[PDB]
């Protein structure tokens, strides 16, 4: 299964991607770039390209569109300037013809942190609930204890 | 391929194929359809998905080669932007 994992600058991507691969919480940098990596769970093998998040990395995000079979969309649930600019990235990327069947998995991260936002308030804020045209689910997680992270996997894997 | 201008459709199945090989073949007959001056943009978002980021030379040189010849034109998997799919991950 190909998997393409985006989501604003420091959303936690890449924690979230070696969480998975190492069962460890490395130090990130910036990714100026993609990480990409295979993940077992469960006799399937993930392929999941981190793409980063900044603004120039942004911008080429459309080259990893073809052949997705699944989308992690990753935020920052303590940041609530940036919500409305997720919620503009991510609708657009729903008019990609090339993400057209891509199955949609919302993370709503850094739920450990005390003012997250919910998963349901974030579900609003971006739109999640007029989808229609394919598979969506929005999962709480903390990358760093790994909380939701599995769950994601599970629910993607039934696509 | 010496110049055969219809051969698009099969180059952008070469150049993502899961062996580098293939990928570097393709985007060589690429270059040598263009420098012809044959068809090329359909191909643009398979092109620059490999390569981008790393420091293995060979694919990064045969992309670089497609970067002075043809940039401005093809626009799939470019578009128009200051840090392009030409220079963002070249850095």
């Amino acid at each position: 299964m190909r998997i393409l994992m985006v989501g604003l600058d420091g959303a936690g991507k890449t924690t979230v991607l070696y969480k998975l691969k190492l069962g460890e919480v490395i130090t990130t940098i910036p990714t100026i770039g993609f990480n990409v990596e295979t993940v077992q769970y469960k006799n399937i093998s993930f392929t999941v390209w981190d793409v980063g998040g900044q603004d120039r990395i942004r911008s080429l995000w459309r080259h990893y569109y073809r052949n997705t079979e699944g989308v992690i969309f990753v935020v920052d649930s303590n940041d609530r300037s940036r919500i409305g600019e997720a919620r503009e990235v991510m609708q657009r990327m729903l008019n990609e013809d090339e993400l057209r069947n891509a199955a949609w998995l919302v993370f709503a991260n850094k739920q450990d942190l005390p003012e997250a936002m919910s998963a349901a308030e974030i579900t609003e804020k971006l739109g999640l609930h007029s989808i229609r045209n394919r598979p969506w689910f929005i999962q709480a997680t903390c990358a760093t204890s790994g909380e939701g992270l599995y769950e994601g996997l599970e629910w993607l894997s039934n696509s | 391929m010496d110049s055969e201008p219809p051969s698009e459709i099969s180059l952008k199945n070469d150049l993502e194929k899961g062996d580098v090989k293939s990928k570097t073949e393709a985007l060589k007959k690429v270059i040598i359809m263009i420098l012809n001056g044959e068809k090329l943009p359909g191909l643009l978002m398979t092109i620059i998905r490999f390569v981008l980021p790393l420091q293995d030379h060979t694919i990064k040189k045969l992309l670089l080669v497609f970067w002075e010849i043809v940039p401005k034109t093809t626009p799939d998997g470019r578009l128009l932007h200051e840090m392009i799919l030409v220079c963002d991950a070249y850095r």
